[PDB]
């Protein structure tokens, strides 16, 4: 029912393709996949990064708490 | 001997008063399975150059299975070629 022939209502469009075995696999792949991959992550990485962040602050805040949480306070034995 | 290749699969159109008993035997699939409107083969030839294939005329719907069935035969012609139709071509 829903396959190859009955999906879309396209009119005057052109595709152009060529043959995998023409074209390079790998075309200026460092040249052209640098600064591709950073315009992806400095539109990214305000939204993502700040979150874990503070995942991070809240880990080692709760570490050191509970760490000093079982450390001996002084001012007990301190009267006698 | 491409000619004599291009003989053996033909050209059909939908006035074609052969029915099912055509000797090419993508003209007799096109007709048993309704497929195409018309197909015919081309080899134009330009100077050292030149295009050798297939053009068919059909519904949206049978597009694939024409384009499959074409592709076998000229395999065919590639693999399993016997001497009765190369005597027709
Ligand atoms: C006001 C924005 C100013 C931005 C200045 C930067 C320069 C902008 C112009 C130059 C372009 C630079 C690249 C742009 C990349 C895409 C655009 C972008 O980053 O936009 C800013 C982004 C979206 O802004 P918007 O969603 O409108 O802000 C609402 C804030 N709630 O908003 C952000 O990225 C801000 C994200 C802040 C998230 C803070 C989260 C704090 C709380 C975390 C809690 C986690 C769990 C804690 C533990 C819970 C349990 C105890």
């Amino acid at each position: 029912g829903r396959e190859f022939g009955n999906l879309a209502r396209i009119r005057h469009v052109i595709s152009y393709s060529l043959s995998p075995f023409e074209q390079r696999a790998f075309p200026s792949y460092f040249s052209k996949g640098i600064p591709n991959v950073l315009r992806r992550t400095r539109e990214r990485i305000l939204r993502v990064a700040p979150p874990f962040v503070v995942v991070y602050l809240i880990y080692t805040w709760g570490n050191q708490e509970f760490e000093q949480s079982k450390r001996k306070n002084p001012a007990m034995y301190e009267n006698d | 001997t491409l000619q004599v290749a291009n003989a053996i699969i033909g050209h059909y159109d939908c006035t074609y008063g052969g029915g099912v008993h055509l000797s090419s035997p993508l003209a007799s699939v096109a007709v048993a399975n309704k497929l195409c409107q018309s197909f015919q083969t081309f080899n134009i030839s330009y100077s050292d150059t030149g295009l050798l294939g297939a053009h068919f005329v059909c519904d949206a719907m049978s597009i694939d299975d024409m384009v499959f069935f074409l592709q076998g035969q000229w395999m065919r012609l590639c693999t399993s070629a016997t001497e009765s139709e190369v005597t027709r071509g």
